[PDB]
């Protein structure tokens, strides 16, 4: 369940979220209608002093059943033109993005692991 | 499921441990009604205890807790327990008794173990048969 | 004192007449409720061809729960569950006696004792025939759906798939509230189990658990006429013109013992 | 004679006819699809049909940690860690989608909860995907899993030192002074171990059930 | 709080008259047939209630005496006999208790 603050992890080889910062992130805006945000969902990183859109790929919030609760809160990065920032994902992913409501193949299609 | 009772959950427990200890030793209690109602049932319980058996250690556990006074221990095993063997339950006999003129008016009801060697309670008394309906009613069960 | 004294059934009765008692009072629901099982068989009122702007009769059922179902699609859907519980039709009242627009049916289920009842309410169902029953509730029925009175009303009145209406009293939580009567529309029929009369119904209802709800024909604009493709009165089991299944089943619905759904 | 605890019904008002219709849907299901005996702890691995995916299956392995729900309505959850990802995955068991269940390793653990294993550090955690099938006794036990778990920084997701939780599992020696553990035991509630209002007896209930199943058969 | 002028009698005797403020009376009073006096219902008689406890204080207090003790309940079953009424085989391995007064009509 990403929200206001909610210390997240940055999934992606971007320049700004590998480089190692000292200020833990505090995630911004949640791009949904409602203020929940959940796998799947584009959401606003400030990381290494600047905004970037990320995609929630995991989260430690309890979810339905048949379905494995993450114990960390994952995050991808996703330029403007809707390209992926990083051009790869080292975290498992939920294929469960492919069915969900947006454009979820890039992501996917940058996605090594799928459990 | 529970009178909100005691200045704390254990008071209630302490409570009814002092409740509990004194019916084993007397066999026969008069107390408030809701606190009558409320032990009836730890009462049952602890019978079916002694029933599991005197070898039984968790009983042990339990029968050294609830009763205050050790000595009360064995009696419970070797008297309630053999006492209720025939029994399947119902061990436990309260009834309401009129209110205390105390000025503050509580319900009153006594809780007593049946089998005791205490005298028989007035307990209340179906109409007999003999009387003009029950025969009446005696004459419809005979045609049918 | 030459002054009047409480009493209950149980009073005077002795432990031997008290057995005895009950024992008649079975006997009598057993007798009564046998007597009106076969209403085409005592006089039926006529029955009328279905024509459109027809209404049927409700039924009321009692709220067991709700569990968990499953569809051909592999999809979960929770669902209530609804009995209907020894429903008759009781009291018809004219068109014009009740309301100029339409008329109505008394419908009453979930038989109650009769010790602890007026005997105003006992010498009513004493003409019925049949055993008190716990609601009374009315229902908009046209002439030509008109059931004469004392007809076992049976949950296959109702088919799967057939959206329905469902009102109830809410849940009552005092001083704070609730125990308003409250209606909820459009909710689908999953499955219907005629040996138990259970309707499967997608969605919640509202009130507790083992609380009696009316059922009726969902009054939405789309399905104005859904009674045309069902038993236009009603369902009879006396007529028997063809024995339902046990339990009834939605076409997308996936019953159980069927193959493990794989989405291919 | 292992009797499934969802078959047990729990003590309410509920209509004890429903628990006879849920039944029959469970044993009849259970013909379809076979549910293995397993406890907490034990290592499985449940093929389901994807639906996200087309046409395809999948395996998932993890440790049993903690079973839930009744009748038709139960789950189970099994817990693992993939590429260092701790994933828990509650299965109900009669759904539709799950086409096997493969019980890959049978055993328990020494809490009927394993939640405590986040706590604990990932290798207890950590079960191969892969690993194939141990081998097991049909007349015995199921092995019981002795091992404490060592847990991490003394935050924790819950207060698990508490005697209401009462784990035994864990090595709160290592992590937790003696005083800890008092401050702790400051919610023993020792009159709730003593209390016979929280006893419901389902061994008649139990034993009833059996030969019920197995008429079923 | 005090209403901006004193209360009248009149507007004060209807209040306390109503209906609703009277007290009730109770239609649920019974006669008890073992002690002869009024009960309730719902309520036992206390004339016949009192003699089974003022009995069974009597009872008691021979207890006591036999018991000698504090902490001495003994692990056997009791047993109460009166004057004219001596101990039986039945009663072995049962605490007997001896009463001077001979057996109660009501006890038995
Ligand atoms: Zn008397």
């Amino acid at each position: 369940a990403v929200q206001k603050m909610t210390r997240v992890r940055v999934v992606d080889n971007s320049a700004l979220g590998s480089t190692p910062y000292h200020r833990p992130p505090r995630c911004i805006h949640v791009y949904n209608k409602s203020g929940v945000g959940k796998v799947g969902d584009q959401i606003l990183l400030a990381i290494r002093g600047q905004k970037k859109k990320a995609l929630i790929v995991g989260h430690r919030m309890p979810g339905s059943r048949m379905t494995p609760k993450f114990d960390s809160n994952n995050v991808v990065l996703i330029e403007d033109n809707g390209n992926p920032v990083g051009t790869r994902i080292k975290i498992p992913i939920p294929t469960s993005l492919r069915r969900r409501e947006g454009e979820y193949s890039k992501v996917l299609a940058i996605a090594q692991n799928f459990v | 499921v529970y009178r909100r009772l005691g200045l704390g959950p254990e008071s209630r427990i302490h409570l009814l441990r002092n409740l509990l200890t004194g019916l084993v030793r007397h066999e026969r209690i008069e107390a408030t009604w809701a606190r009558a109602d409320e032990m009836r049932g730890y009462a049952e319980k602890l019978i079916d205890y002694g029933k599991l058996g005197d070898t039984n250690e968790r009983a042990m556990r339990m029968a050294d807790f609830w009763l205050t006074e050790k000595d009360l221990i064995p009696k419970l095993f070797k008297v309630l327990a053999p006492r209720f063997q025939g029994q399947n339950g119902n061990y436990t006999r309260m009834l309401q008794i009129p209110n205390r003129k105390e000025q503050d008016r509580a319900k009153m009801a006594v809780i007593e173990y049946k089998g005791n060697y205490l005298p028989p309670l007035p307990l209340p008394h179906r109409d007999s048969n003999l009387t003009l309906l029950n025969q009446l009613l005696l004459g419809l069960q005979q045609d049918l | 004192l030459h002054s009047k004294s409480s009493t209950w059934w149980d009073e005077h009765l002795s432990e031997e007449n008290l057995s005895f008692v009950k024992q008649l009072v079975s006997d009598e629901n057993k007798t009564q409720l046998t007597s009106k099982l076969n209403p085409l068989k005592d006089e039926p009122w006529p029955l009328h061809p279905w024509e459109p702007g027809s209404f049927r009769v409700g039924l009321i059922a009692l709220k067991l729960g709700m569990m968990p179902l499953w569809t051909k699609d592999g999809q979960k859907h929770a669902v209530t569950l609804l009995q209907v519980q020894d429903c008759h039709v009781l009291k018809y009242t004219p068109k014009e006696d009740h309301n100029g627009k339409i008329a109505a049916l008394t419908v009453g289920g979930k038989t109650v004792s009769r010790f602890y009842k007026p005997d105003s309410r006992l010498e009513f169902y004493r003409d019925l025939g049949l055993p008190p029953k716990q609601i009374h509730k009315i229902f908009h029925v046209t002439d030509n759906a008109v059931i004469k009175p004392g007809t076992p009303l049976y949950a296959a009145h109702f088919r799967p798939g057939q959206y329905v209406d469902v009102t109830a009293k809410t849940i009552g939580k005092g001083f704070q509230m609730g125990n308003q009567n409250r209606t909820v529309y459009g909710l689908k029929v999953w499955r219907v189990n005629t040996k138990h009369n259970i309707i499967y119904v997608n969605g919640s209802v509202p009130g507790h658990k083992n609380c009696l709800v009316k059922i009726k024909d969902s009054t939405l604009p789309a399905y104005k006429d859904s009674c045309k493709n069902l038993p236009f009165p009603t369902y009879f089991p006396d007529g028997d013109e063809e024995e339902l299944p046990e339990d009834l089943f939605d076409e997308s619905v996936w019953q159980p013992s069927e193959p493990s759904i794989t989405f291919a | 004679r292992f009797l499934s605890p969802e078959f047990i019904p729990p003590r309410g008002r509920t209509n004890p006819l429903k628990f006879k219709i849920e039944r029959k849907d469970m044993l009849d299901r259970r013909k379809v699809l076979p549910i293995p005996e397993f406890y907490v702890g034990s290592i499985l691995r449940v093929t389901t049909a994807d639906p996200y995916a087309s046409g395809k299956t999948s395996q998932f392995l993890g440790i049993c940690i903690k079973r839930s729900g009744n009748g038709l309505g139960a789950t189970f959850t099994l817990r693992n860690t993939i590429e260092g990802q701790g994933v828990e995955i509650c299965f109900e068991l009669y759904n539709p989608r799950i086409q096997e269940i493969q019980v890959v390793k049978l055993e328990k653990r020494l809490d009927d909860n394993l939640l405590y294993l986040r706590d604990a550090l990932p290798e207890y955690s950590t079960f191969d995907v892969n690993m194939k099938p141990v081998p097991q006794e049909a007349c015995q036990e199921v092995p019981v899993n002795k091992l404490k778990v060592k847990m991490k920084p003394k935050p924790w997701s819950k207060r698990w030192e508490r005697p209401n939780f009462n784990i035994k599992g864990i090595r709160f020696d290592l992590a937790l002074t003696e005083e800890q553990m008092k401050e702790a035991q400051k919610w023993n509630k020792p009159w709730i171990e003593f209390d016979m209002m929280r006893e419901y007896d389902t061994s008649k209930i139990e034993a009833a059930l059996w030969e019920e199943i197995e008429a079923s058969k | 709080a005090a209403p901006k002028n004193r209360r009248t009698i009149e507007v004060n005797r209807c209040r306390r008259r109503n209906p609703q403020k009277l007290i009730k009376i109770k239609n649920n009073i019974d006669i008890c047939p073992e002690c002869g006096h009024l009960k309730q219902k719902h309520v036992l008689c206390g004339y016949c209630y009192e003699k089974v406890r003022q009995e069974t204080t009597k009872i008691r207090q021979q207890i006591g005496a036999q018991e000698g003790g504090p902490f001495r309940a003994p692990s056997v079953e009791t047993m109460v006999l009166y004057t004219g009424e001596k101990p039986s085989e039945k009663d072995q391995g049962k605490r007997i208790v001896e009463r001077n007064i001979k057996r109660p009509s009501w006890f038995t």
